[PDB]
């Protein structure tokens, strides 16, 4: 989409922006992810999903707009989350706990 | 060329990345130094996001880790 900039200026939808990768664990995936991030067409930052859960409720959420807040701020960028599992909140609904916050 | 002051963690200003920094300069000079941690206060997380709120003493802790070792070389002699 940046490569072949001007025909993508025709375009009239949104362009397909966000993937996602499962895999057996740690199949070398921060590695691919720092790969593609050297690349260097877009800059990179990342978030390390136990990280952020802090017990304090503001924070917990607060710190993943922590990432926007500074991404938006500069350029395009890959925002990768590695251990996204524990972000995840499996599909929660009755405990309604922080992680419902969270996602 | 010990610390014996990690529990001199921070002041109100965000210097404890430079202070530990300032430490490892330290030493550095004097190239064959080994630092003793005292290993106490400023070694807090216990599951890195649940003591006293992750604040500047996580700063503190990724810092130190994140330099503790570089395989920065040999001739550096900080064990
Ligand atoms: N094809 C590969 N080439 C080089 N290193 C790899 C490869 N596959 C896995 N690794 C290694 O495994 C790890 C991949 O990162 P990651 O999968 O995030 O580990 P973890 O999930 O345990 O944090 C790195 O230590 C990397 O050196």
């Amino acid at each position: 989409p940046t490569k072949y900039e001007p025909i993508f200026v025709n375009c009239p939808l949104r362009l397909r922006s966000g993937i996602l990768l499962y895999g057996y664990p740690g199949c070398g995936k921060t590695l691919l992810a720092s790969a593609v991030a050297q690349q260097c067409g877009l800059n990179f930052i990342s978030v390390k999903g136990p990280e952020i859960l802090n017990k304090f409720i503001g924070a917990s959420e607060q710190n993943i707009r922590e990432l926007f807040e500074r991404a938006q701020s500069v350029k395009p960028c890959i925002l990768f989350f590695d251990e996204f599992d524990s972000i995840a909140p499996k599909r929660g609904h009755d405990s309604t706990g922080v992680t419902d916050r969270v996602v | 060329f010990s610390v014996k002051g990690p529990e001199l963690l921070n002041m109100y200003i965000g210097e404890s990345e430079a202070n530990v920094r300032r430490v490892f300069q330290k030493a550095r000079e004097a190239k064959p130094c080994v630092i003793f941690f005292d290993q106490i206060d400023s070694v807090a997380p216990k599951r890195g996001n649940q003591g006293d709120s992750g604040g500047v003493m996580d700063r503190i802790v990724s810092q130190l880790l994140a330099e503790l070792d570089g395989m920065s070389t040999d001739a550096d002699g900080v064990f």
